[PDB]
């Protein structure tokens, strides 16, 4: 199914969400995509809270 | 290596000269201290299986990423016991060679067999240097703690393990 | 002994010993009655000691005295003390040879297979040489008790 | 060449072993010896037998002999298998 | 620190220290007293300098931590603030030798390639020290406020 | 003491994903006596052969499988219960060497 | 400096011959991968910054070299890497173009592992980021221009070792 | 500060042996090609092979289960199991089990 | 010197996390090979004389590196070839058993390119004798395990250049 | 170092002839204890540690030899035991999974009771703590598996004697 | 025989047998039911095996037997058939054992030295055991095919 | 030659050289003139040193010219006698030398390795060189033929 029907206009792309399922996630990388604290950084984590809301 | 005495007497001999007045100051200085650098000695030899494990509880506590998957890098820190069993065998080095060289009144035994290749061995292995550095003055804080009412024990004890430290940096400034 | 670290020691060169080290064995010999006049006071205070070693090492240590533990039973408790009584006597023969072979040739080489053998953990056994030292400060005063002191913490360096 | 050039206390080679070998000596002993390791209990190195006999040359027989002593080894008997005695010339 | 760079200038040059470069090494260390004292306000008041400083970061900025911002979520916004603690502290290194040398080879040089590499809006990061500065000056005097306050306004010139 | 078990089901089954139990071997050696002044040793011997007894819960017995991962489980809590190696030293001949 | 023509031109010719079967039998299959050869090129000079991003934040973001006292810590060392990890992901563009690995070693391989060794570069953790770099890479251009790119990835990984 | 270097050579230290491992270890220390039993030593372990391999995802996908029933015996006060912390490196992710 | 097991399981374990879905599932890709690596290791060992016979005869047997002046030329030298082209045919088998070729560059590839051009050995001739060596080994052990086999020795011939 | 399979090839080889009825008679016999040999050297392995505890406290613990002036008072000397202890229950299991004593003789017999002589270890403490050693391995490994693995002992015992 | 070198493998080593050596030495004995078999077919086929393989042999290779080569006449050709039924033999020892450990350490180690003092031309031999697989491989079935012929060519490959 | 590998000699043993060692590198060059006569005579020899040569060595072994043989048709009989023009040629280095060092690492130094790796007999060509040996010694007088012939006899004893 491609559904093309009519009327395909370009401008005004909006906005809301939908969050469409990934694949191929079927491959086999070995590393994963890296993030950061832990350790040595639970301190500045737990203390981002404090201006997460503002 | 070469203690106080025959690193002056090195000094005088490359001039080739007898020993003066100046040089001989600089040999009563340390016969002085000589009598005070063997109960920090003594000390560490009755200290010396504790103050390794109040080292590594006192480095972990900061650095929990230390006793952590290393993540992707392979790196050497005290992650498995393996790496845990080595990694606390360093500390019996920092602690030892930093013992003999409190004796000696000189850092000709630190470098030579301790600073020559330890940037060569740890980047092979990956290790840490940040923590590695953290550790050994973790020692001198404790190892401190005894001798602290007077204070000419204190710049006895620091001055091998502030030579570890400003030696195993990469230079910032 | 002192001497025969020297002479061996010389030997390995295939020389005579040296200037220093005729002093180490000169300023040895100068000090051996005063070893001999403190192993003395020590065997004169073996009961005393290693009752005081039972003391603290089983009030640290309930897990060895109770049942299901090694040290559990009379006979295990009895040779318990022999223990004891053969390391104090083994540093009355380090106090006077005047070093730390008569304490490494025999005690130290290869304790911790002997023990783990044994069922005896290492680490009390640690614990209980640090408790006979404990005990050796009590019966002596200040003057030889740093003397020993060193030849104690020999034996929990050698057994870690 | 051979062991006895000249060196001896005081010279710029360590004083070591000295042997009064020949050049290219061709006298061997047969020795038997035990030699118990002593450094096993510290190394935990795998075990080998130490009751050993064997052909050592004479050109470091006295070397092997005398370090089997410096680890506490026995010898339990020497031999000279190959070669002449009181030959000048001859023992190349 | 004004002490090796005065060292080196005079270094290149083929000569010794001037009384113009003397008296002022001469001048720094008896200012030494009055900087640690400065350094040592900022010390134990990273917990306000630098939540503080996040504090006005984020309301003045709210996109870098809004959804899509740079630092966005729980993870982010913590190392959005652990940066802070990096300049907060080199700021505390440059009034102790009393100058940014400490701050330039640490912070300044080749910033711009970090943070445009890392996705992070440099500008964002001058506002941040920006709010820091704020707080560090309303901790100290007058007198005080136009030094510790004069190390962060060269951050933020370096910064962009 | 959930993240040590969280590792003893990790390294078995990595020592069945492997050929051998000589990962578990090297990291369990002497790690009870390392935790063991924060540890009561007998409350990790409980917790190994809580997992045994309930990973046999997963295969018909006498089957091929149950055999397979049931050898791995005592290799491990066994060997836990056992004296640390000693440490290997090596002694040098001469002066100049460490 | 010699492509997978250049190099079947020098073999063709330093026996003093003509371009043989063997010769243009090559020749042919460097041609047939012509076309994947620039598309790979294409979307790594696109995605240049994102592929480099995607490597250091993978491999080394927050190990202790990023950390002080590691290899990494001050910001002059930082932008370093990525200036460092910029040539790794290009010059391997330029052999997967290429197909030859000659302008590796000629450029970046020779006096590289004796240069980190001088200023003390973890050569454990460079080879990481590049095995990293080699990763997002075979995402981008797909399976077999992945397979190209990254053939001239782990050449760079190997020598420098 | 050291004034030479021997430079660091990658060095990959062992971590642990594995049955199609140390058999291609043994002969190519002794510089041959594996011999037929040793190349029946390769085989049937890759014949063990799945065996091997779901005995991991069974252990695997109840790894609670089996962590958890350890907790309800020696850990008094509740549930006392939120302390998990499954991903223990800090990583987004790739994939999980 | 990892295998395709011990790659996994380090990757697995370089995160801190368990073998998941996707470790396992290039586990499970990894011994259905298994058959077949054994059978095609098992013919290598047998005709590994008549392989490399068969490479040398059809590269560079008559090549003039052969004749005087050549690099082959006295008969140690040629000894040494088929002494050097044993380690490839050798080790490649390594690496088509482990299924991962680490043990490449750990014990032939570092300081091998290095090494010829200190002898001053031609590095053209040899990887085309690798190639035909790997066209050999086609030939037994069949196509797809040849593609096993013959995916090392380009390995070799790639880090080789 | 003959198992029973080479010692069986062996006497059927040095007479020239094929494995006729009679030597393959043999091997069936040893091909049906093969499983019983394994899960003996199974558990032997297991408890190796546990075994040579059991036959030193049952034998010579607390004997005089274990009291200064015996030859096993000092701790390197009480550590040379179990180490030597651990041969005799380790190449005892080789001879039971082999099948043929051939291996003891090779590699622990010859040499031995010269050098406990040369030592002055007594032989007599020895071959009861072996004896207490094979009693021990009858109860792990069963009655029948007990009597294949205590036969060798007893021919340690035997030729140490 | 694959128990006794994944012993003395283990042997040197320092160590017992892993699971990779156990579960083989496993697997081999109950292969042994399966090898007595496929050696008890070659036992009384030497008649047919050896005569045809010196048939094939002397079809390739009339050098050998013509006037002038090394197996010429009536009394030799029978060792030059002599040495087959050896071959052959060993075979039949390897198949059994599991390896061709008995057929090294007999007609493979020093093999070169022993024809090459005879006059025979070791390519010859060669040849003979070749045309003797071809027999042998034909009397069995695939599955076996690949392991009779599997320990000649081995021969074949130590035997030039 | 003798001039280098008596150096070689006396160089490992730390001394100069002898009488022995320097009284026959005299010896030797005084012998030059009379040995680039016996070069020069195999030198524009070889059409008939190496054709006869190969005369007897089909006519002694038909068997590696006839079909199957390795040397058979015109291709490789061509390389056949290339190999005698090789090996004739390094007798003339040797001669000259004064020793088999040439012929030592060139030509005998793993000669066995490549004849067996290329399947040709290599007493096929241990033969095509005693069949060499008798030409040349036939276009000496005796006091040369007992040098000619001696070099070659040499490749024969390391050729097998
Ligand atoms: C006398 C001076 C001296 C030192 C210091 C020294 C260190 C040294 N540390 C080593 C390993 C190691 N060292 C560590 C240490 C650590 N891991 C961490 O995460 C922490 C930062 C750190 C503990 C403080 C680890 C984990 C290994 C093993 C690396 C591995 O195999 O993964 C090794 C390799 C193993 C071996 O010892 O043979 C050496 C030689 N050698 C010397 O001669
Ligand atoms: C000269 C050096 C030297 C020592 C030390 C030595 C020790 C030694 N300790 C032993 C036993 C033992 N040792 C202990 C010891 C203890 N239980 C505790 O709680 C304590 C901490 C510790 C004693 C202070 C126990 C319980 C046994 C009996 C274990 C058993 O057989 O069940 C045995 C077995 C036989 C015997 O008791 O004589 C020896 C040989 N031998 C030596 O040659
Ligand atoms: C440390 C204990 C110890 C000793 C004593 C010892 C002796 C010893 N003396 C030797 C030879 C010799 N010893 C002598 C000695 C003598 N000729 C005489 O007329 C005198 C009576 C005597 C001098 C007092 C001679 C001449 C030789 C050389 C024998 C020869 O070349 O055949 C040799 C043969 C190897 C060599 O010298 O390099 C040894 C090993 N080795 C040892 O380890
Ligand atoms: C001492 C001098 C110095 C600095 C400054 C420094 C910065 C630095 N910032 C980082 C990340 C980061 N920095 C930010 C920062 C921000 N997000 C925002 O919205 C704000 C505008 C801003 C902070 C005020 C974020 C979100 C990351 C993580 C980016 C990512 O995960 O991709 C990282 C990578 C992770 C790490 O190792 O910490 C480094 C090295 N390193 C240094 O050595
Ligand atoms: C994969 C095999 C493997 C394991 C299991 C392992 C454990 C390990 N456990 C540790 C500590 C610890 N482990 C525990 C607890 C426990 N441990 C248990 O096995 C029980 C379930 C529980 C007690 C009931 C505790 C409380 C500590 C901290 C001890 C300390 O503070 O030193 C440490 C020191 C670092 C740390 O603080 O975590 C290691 C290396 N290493 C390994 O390589
Ligand atoms: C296991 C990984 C590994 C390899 C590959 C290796 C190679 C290696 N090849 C060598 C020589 C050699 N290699 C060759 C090879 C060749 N000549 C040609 O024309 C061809 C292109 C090529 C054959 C394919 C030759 C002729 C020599 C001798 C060079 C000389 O004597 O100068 C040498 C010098 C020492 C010796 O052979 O004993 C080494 C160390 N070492 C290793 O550890
Ligand atoms: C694999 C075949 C094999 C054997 C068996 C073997 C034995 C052997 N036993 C030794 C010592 C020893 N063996 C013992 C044993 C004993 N003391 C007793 O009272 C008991 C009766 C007995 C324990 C059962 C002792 C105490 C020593 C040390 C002797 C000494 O230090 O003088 C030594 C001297 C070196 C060393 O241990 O490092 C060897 C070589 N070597 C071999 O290759
Ligand atoms: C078990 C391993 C083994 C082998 C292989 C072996 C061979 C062997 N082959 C021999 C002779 C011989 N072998 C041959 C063989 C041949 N002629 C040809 O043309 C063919 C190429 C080839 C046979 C296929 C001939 C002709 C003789 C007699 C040579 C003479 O009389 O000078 C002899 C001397 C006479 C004897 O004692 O039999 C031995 C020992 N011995 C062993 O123990
Ligand atoms: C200087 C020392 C030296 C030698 C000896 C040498 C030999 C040598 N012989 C060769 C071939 C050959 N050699 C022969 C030789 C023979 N066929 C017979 O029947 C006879 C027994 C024998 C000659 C008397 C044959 C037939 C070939 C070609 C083999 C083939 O094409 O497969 C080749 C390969 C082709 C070539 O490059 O020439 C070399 C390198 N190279 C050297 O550097």
């Amino acid at each position: 199914a491609a559904v093309g029907n009519k009327s395909n206009v370009d401008a005004p792309s909006f906005k809301g969400s939908n969050m469409e399922l990934a694949d191929s996630g079927a491959d086999y990388k070995a590393f994963p995509k890296r993030r950061m604290p832990g350790a040595n950084m639970q301190g500045f984590l737990d203390m981002a809270k404090g201006m997460k809301p503002k | 290596m070469q203690d106080i005495i025959t690193s002056v007497i090195n000094q005088y001999d490359l001039s080739g000269r007898y020993l003066d007045i100046k040089g001989i100051n600089q040999i009563n200085n340390y016969f002085d201290t000589g009598l005070k650098r063997l109960m920090i000695a003594k000390l560490i030899n009755k200290e010396a299986t504790n103050l390794i494990k109040e080292a590594s509880e006192l480095l972990f506590i900061e650095q929990p990423e230390l006793l952590r998957p290393c993540g992707n890098a392979f790196i050497g820190n005290a992650y498995t016991t393996r790496r845990y069993a080595a990694c606390i065998r360093d500390i019996e080095y920092y602690l030892r060679y930093s013992a003999y060289s409190i004796i000696a009144g000189n850092n000709s035994i630190l470098d030579e067999r301790v600073l020559d290749g330890l940037k060569e061995t740890y980047n092979s292995l990956l290790v840490p240097i940040g923590p590695t550095i953290r550790v050994i003055q973790l020692l001198k804080e404790i190892i401190q703690k005894k001798f602290s009412t007077e204070n000419i024990e204190n710049a006895i004890i620091a001055e091998p393990f502030d030579y570890l430290a400003i030696n195993l940096s990469d230079k910032n400034l | 002994s002192l001497v025969t670290q020297v002479i061996l020691s010389a030997d390995d060169e295939l020389r005579y010993p040296t200037a220093g080290e005729l002093e180490t064995i000169s300023s040895y010999l100068k000090t051996g009655e005063y070893r001999i006049r403190l192993i003395s006071i020590l065997q004169g205070k073996e009961q005393e000691i290693i009752r005081l070693a039972s003391k603290k090492i089983f009030q640290l240590h309930p897990e060895y005295i109770a049942p299901g533990g090694n040290a559990s039973g009379a006979r295990q408790r009895a040779l318990c003390l022999r223990d004891y009584g053969w390391y104090l006597r083994l540093i009355t023969y380090a106090i006077l040879a005047g070093d730390k072979e008569p304490l490494e040739k025999i005690g130290i080489i290869g304790v911790r297979e002997m023990y783990n053998s044994l069922g005896v953990p290492i680490i009390g056994m640690i614990d209980a040489i640090k408790c006979l030292k404990e005990a050796t400060v009590e019966v002596i005063s200040q003057e030889e008790e740093d003397f020993v002191a060193p030849y104690y913490d020999y034996i929990i360096q050698g057994m870690s | 060449a051979y062991d006895m050039d000249g060196t001896g206390a005081g010279s710029l080679e360590p004083r070591g072993i000295k042997s009064s070998a020949v050049e290219k000596d061709s006298r061997c002993f047969k020795v038997t010896f035990v030699l118990p390791s002593q450094s096993r209990l510290y190394t935990f190195r795998e075990l080998q037998n130490v009751y050993t006999t064997k052909m050592v040359p004479f050109s470091s027989w006295y070397a092997e002999q005398q370090r089997i002593q410096k680890m506490g080894g026995k010898i339990l008997k020497v031999e000279l298998v190959a070669g002449g005695q009181m030959r000048s010339v001859g023992n190349q | 620190s004004i002490v090796t760079k005065s060292i080196v200038n005079a270094d290149a040059e083929a000569r010794y220290l001037s009384p113009g470069e003397l008296d002022r090494i001469k001048s720094f260390v008896l200012s030494g007293q009055r900087r640690l004292r400065i350094a040592q306000t900022l010390t134990e008041n990273r917990e306000r300098i630098v939540k503080q400083g996040g504090q006005q970061l984020f309301q003045r900025r709210p996109d870098v931590v809004s959804p899509g911002g740079n630092a966005y979520g729980e993870e982010m916004t913590a190392t959005c603030l652990r940066d802070l603690d990096y300049y907060l502290r080199l700021v505390t290194y440059g009034i102790i030798a009393g100058d940014v040398t400490p701050i330039e080879e640490i912070g300044l040089v080749g910033v711009k390639e970090m943070y445009s590499a890392l996705g992070t809006p440099i500008s964002g990061v001058a506002e941040g020290i920006r709010c820091m500065k704020d707080v560090a000056c309303s901790l100290l005097s007058g007198e005080d406020a136009a030094e510790v306050g004069f190390y962060f306004d060269y951050t933020l010139a370096a910064m962009q | 003491s959930l993240r040590d078990l969280d590792w003893f089901l990790r390294y078995l089954t990595y020592a069945i994903v492997a050929s051998d139990p000589n990962i578990l071997f090297v990291n369990i050696r002497g790690l009870r006596e390392i935790i063991e002044n924060a540890c009561s040793s007998a409350a990790t011997i409980v917790a190994l052969k809580e997992m045994k007894k309930t990973s046999l819960s997963l295969f018909p017995e006498n089957s091929i499988q149950k055999e397979i991962i049931e050898e791995y489980f005592n290799v491990v809590v066994d060997e836990f219960i056992n004296p640390a190696l000693t440490d290997t030293i090596r002694k040098r001949t001469s002066n100049d060497l460490q | 400096m010699q492509d997978a023509i250049t190099s079947v031109i020098n073999a063709a010719d330093v026996q003093g011959k003509y371009l043989d079967a063997n010769s243009v039998e090559k020749l042919r299959g460097y041609f047939q991968t012509g076309e994947l050869r620039v598309r790979a090129a294409a979307t790594i000079a696109a995605n240049a910054a994102t592929i480099i991003k995607e490597a250091v934040a993978k491999s080394l973001l927050y190990s202790d070299i990023t950390r002080p006292g590691g290899n990494m810590y001050t910001t002059r060392r930082y932008a370093a890497c990525i200036r460092d990890l910029d040539y790794y992901l290009r010059y391997a563009t330029y052999g997967m173009l290429a197909g030859d690995p000659s302008i590796l070693d000629e450029r970046v391989l020779n006096g590289l592992k004796e240069t980190y060794n001088s200023l003390g570069v973890p050569i454990g953790a460079t080879i990481q980021a590049i095995q990293a770099m080699k990763e997002v890479t075979g995402s981008l251009v797909g399976s077999d221009a992945g397979k190209e790119m990254g053939l001239y990835f782990d050449y760079i990984c190997s020598g420098l070792s | 500060v050291t004034k030479a270097s021997g430079g660091s050579p990658v060095v990959k230290p062992q971590l642990y042996k594995t049955a199609s491992m140390l058999t291609i270890a043994q002969a190519e220390q002794q510089d041959r090609f594996l011999e037929l039993g040793e190349l029946n030593q390769l085989v049937s372990f890759l014949n063990t092979g799945n065996i091997r391999l779901e005995i991991a995802d069974l252990l695997t996908k109840n790894a609670n289960i089996i962590v958890a029933r350890a907790a309800d015996r020696i850990f008094v006060g509740g549930s006392a199991i939120s302390y998990l912390e499954r991903p223990q490196a800090s990583i987004i992710e790739a994939n999980s089990a």
